[PDB]
C-alpha cells in the first residue's frame, strides 16, 4: 500500500482521490492519504472551496517513485512533486502515519469500481497524451484544451488525444465515400486500431482516461473525445467480438460511476440514442443499455 | 452558412458558385404486380447543376441502369449525386471551379462535403431558399434528352437562353424561378400560357419561346396570377 503525503493544507479544498473526496478546512492538520492500491494509476484532485471553478489534479502511479503534494502560495495551488531521497520520504510517512494525520484509500473490499474504469489506462500512454517529460506524473484542469479543438492555443498545455474526424481524408478512402461514412469498419480496424493504436487495450486506454477527465475536471474536450471513441465502434459494422463484449463492461461501469446530477452536461443525447438504437452495435451493448434506460430514460 | 432572402444578391457576385438539386435523381413509378403487391420502376434521372450567374445548367443524365441490383436507391441517390458533383468540379479547368455549392436539399450536405474533402476551400451551404427546381423535368428539351438517353451523359445548357444580352442575372433567375414554380403549381395551365400563340417559336438553340421584352411582361404577369389561384384554392382562403 502506498502514500501520497501532503506538506500542508493552507487553504480550504476538497480532495478528491479516483472516485473518494474528502472536505479539508483551512489549516486543518491534515498530511495526506494512505492505504492507496498498487497496480492501478490513481487521480489525485482539487476544488477551492473560495473557487469552484479550476478543478486541477494529478495522475500518478505509486510505482514509478515516492510523490507528495505540497501548496505553492505564489502559484495558488496545491502541486505534485517526486522526493527522491527515499530515506526522507519513508521517515516523513512514518511520523504522519504515527500522528495518525492522514486519511486512508476507503476501498470497500467486493468494489472493482476503480480497477473497472482504469482497466486499459496505462500511466506511460497517459504522459504521452500530458506531454511534461521532466515528472513521472500528469497535470489535468478543466480548463485544458484538446489538440483537435487547437487546430479549429498553447501546444504544451494541450490534451494530445487521438484525432478522430468522421469527414477527413483520414476516415475516408478515395472511391469508398458512401462506403466509409456510413460503415466505419475500415477507419476502426485499419486506421486506428492497427495503424495509430496497434491494439484494442490502447483504444480503451484512451477512451477510459477520457472518460475520467470528463467527470473529475468537467474537461469539455475529453468529453468529446470519450464520445468520438465510442460512436466510431457503434458505427462500425464490423468489429472484433471481444472488443464489443469488453465495451459494454467499460461504459456500463462508466455510466454507473457518473454523478446522477451531471448527465445533463456530460452525457451526448445523438451519440448515445445513435449508439443504442439505430447504430450497427445497437443489440451488442445489453448492460450499458439496461444501466442506460434506469438510470436516465429521459436523455433518450 | 445558409443562403436566404437576406444574403440573395450574392448569388450574382463574381465568385463562381453552383447550385445542385438531386430531386430529379432518383424517378420510380408506382405499380401493381400480378400478385397483387406493389413495386417500383426506375426511370432515367436527371442531376441539376446551375451557375446562377450565367445561365450554365450542367445536366448529369442519370441512366437506370446505375441502379441495377443496389440496395437503399434513395440513400445512394444523394451518394452518385455527390460523386457526379465532384466528378464535374475536378473535369473544369482551376479557373472555372466554383468557390461555392449550394444544396437545395440539406440531406446532400454530408454526402457532397465527403466527396469533395480533396476540395477544402470550397464552401458547401444549404439553403432556406424554397427553389423549384424540381419541376426542371417540365421544360420539354430537358425532359426530351434525359428520358432518351441509352447511358450516362451530360448535356450543357443555357437555362437563360439569350435573355442576358438584354436583362441581369437577378433578373433573369426571377425569371426562370417564376416559370419554374408555375410549371411546379399547374403543369398544364403553365404550358398553355408558353405556347398560347403559335406565331411565337423557341429557337432550336433555346429552350423557351423567343419573347420580345414586352410579351415577357405578360407571360410573367400570367404566371403570377396562375400562382396566386392555386394558392387560393389550396388554401380556401
Amino acid at each position: 500500500m502506498n502514500t501520497v503525503p501532503f506538506t500542508s493544507a493552507p487553504i480550504e479544498v476538497t480532495i478528491g482521490i479516483d472516485q473518494y473526496s474528502f472536505n479539508v478546512k483551512e489549516n486543518q492538520p491534515f498530511h495526506g492519504i494512505k492505504d492507496i492500491p498498487i497496480g492501478h494509476v490513481h487521480v489525485i484532485h482539487f476544488q477551492h472551496a473560495d473557487n469552484s471553478s479550476m478543478r486541477y489534479g494529478y495522475w500518478f502511479d505509486c510505482r514509478m517513485g515516492n510523490f507528495y503534494i505540497q501548496y505553492d502560495p505564489k502559484d495558488g495551488l496545491y502541486k505534485m512533486m517526486e522526493e527522491r531521497d527515499g530515506a526522507k520520504f519513508e521517515n516523513i510517512v512514518h511520523n504522519f502515519k504515527e500522528r495518525q494525520m492522514m486519511v486512508s484509500y476507503p476501498k470497500i473490499d467486493e468494489d472493482d469500481t476503480w480497477y473497472n474504469l482504469t482497466e486499459f489506462v496505462q500511466m506511460d500512454k497517459i504522459r504521452k497524451i500530458v506531454r511534461k517529460d521532466e515528472n513521472q506524473f500528469s497535470y489535468v484542469d478543466s480548463s485544458m484544451t484538446t489538440v483537435q479543438e487547437n487546430e479549429l492555443s498553447d501546444p504544451a498545455h494541450s490534451l494530445n488525444y487521438t484525432v478522430i474526424n468522421f469527414k477527413s481524408r483520414e476516415a475516408i478512402r478515395p472511391g469508398h465515400e458512401m462506403e466509409d461514412f456510413l460503415d466505419k469498419s475500415y477507419y476502426l480496424n485499419t486506421v486506428m486500431l492497427q495503424g495509430i493504436f496497434k491494439n484494442s487495450s490502447n483504444y480503451f486506454g484512451e477512451l477510459q482516461f477520457a472518460f475520467l477527465n470528463a467527470m473529475f475536471f468537467g474537461n469539455y474536450g475529453s468529453s468529446l473525445q470519450w464520445h468520438a471513441m465510442i460512436e466510431l465502434i457503434c458505427s462500425s459494422a464490423t468489429v472484433p467480438k471481444h472488443m464489443l463484449d469488453k465495451l459494454d463492461e467499460i461504459l456500463y461501469y462508466q455510466i454507473k460511476t457518473l454523478p446522477e446530477q451531471y448527465s445533463d452536461i456530460l452525457l451526448n443525447e445523438r451519440v448515445w440514442n445513435i449508439c443504442l438504437y439505430s447504430s450497427f452495435q445497437k443489440n451488442s451493448l445489453h448492460n450499458t443499455e439496461k444501466i442506460m434506460e434506469n438510470k436516465y430514460p429521459e436523455l433518450l | 452558412g445558409a443562403m436566404n432572402s437576406s444574403n440573395y444578391a450574392e448569388l450574382f457576385n463574381n465568385d463562381i458558385k453552383l447550385f445542385v438539386d438531386d430531386t430529379n435523381v432518383y424517378r420510380v413509378t408506382v405499380h401493381k404486380t400480378f400478385e397483387g403487391n406493389v413495386a417500383t420502376k426506375a426511370i432515367n434521372g436527371c442531376i441539376f447543376t446551375l451557375n446562377p450567374k450565367t445561365g450554365h445548367l450542367f445536366l448529369k443524365i442519370i441512366h437506370t441502369s446505375v441502379w441495377a441490383g443496389q440496395k437503399r436507391l434513395s440513400q445512394l441517390a444523394k451518394w452518385k449525386t455527390a460523386e457526379e458533383v465532384s466528378a464535374l468540379v475536378r473535369s473544369l479547368p482551376k479557373e472555372e471551379q466554383p468557390k461555392q455549392i449550394i444544396v437545395t436539399r440539406k440531406a446532400m450536405l454530408d454526402p457532397l462535403e465527403v466527396h469533395m474533402l480533396d476540395f477544402p476551400n470550397i464552401a458547401i451551404r444549404p439553403t432556406e431558399l424554397r427553389l423549384p427546381f424540381s419541376a426542371a423535368m417540365s421544360i420539354d428539351k430537358l425532359s426530351d434528352v434525359v428520358m432518351k438517353a441509352t447511358e450516362p451523359q451530360m448535356v450543357l445548357f443555357n437555362i437563360y437562353d439569350d435573355w442576358l444580352d438584354r436583362i441581369s442575372s437577378y433578373t433573369a433567375f426571377s425569371r426562370l424561378t417564376l416559370l419554374l414554380r408555375a410549371l411546379k403549381t399547374n403543369e398544364e395551365s403553365a404550358k398553355m400560357i408558353l405556347l398560347s400563340d403559335p406565331t411565337i417559336t423557341i429557337k432550336s438553340y433555346h429552350l423557351w419561346p423567343s419573347f420580345t421584352d414586352e410579351q415577357w411582361i405578360t407571360i410573367e404577369s400570367q404566371m403570377r396570377d396562375l400562382i396566386l389561384t392555386e394558392y387560393g384554392r389550396k388554401y380556401n382562403v
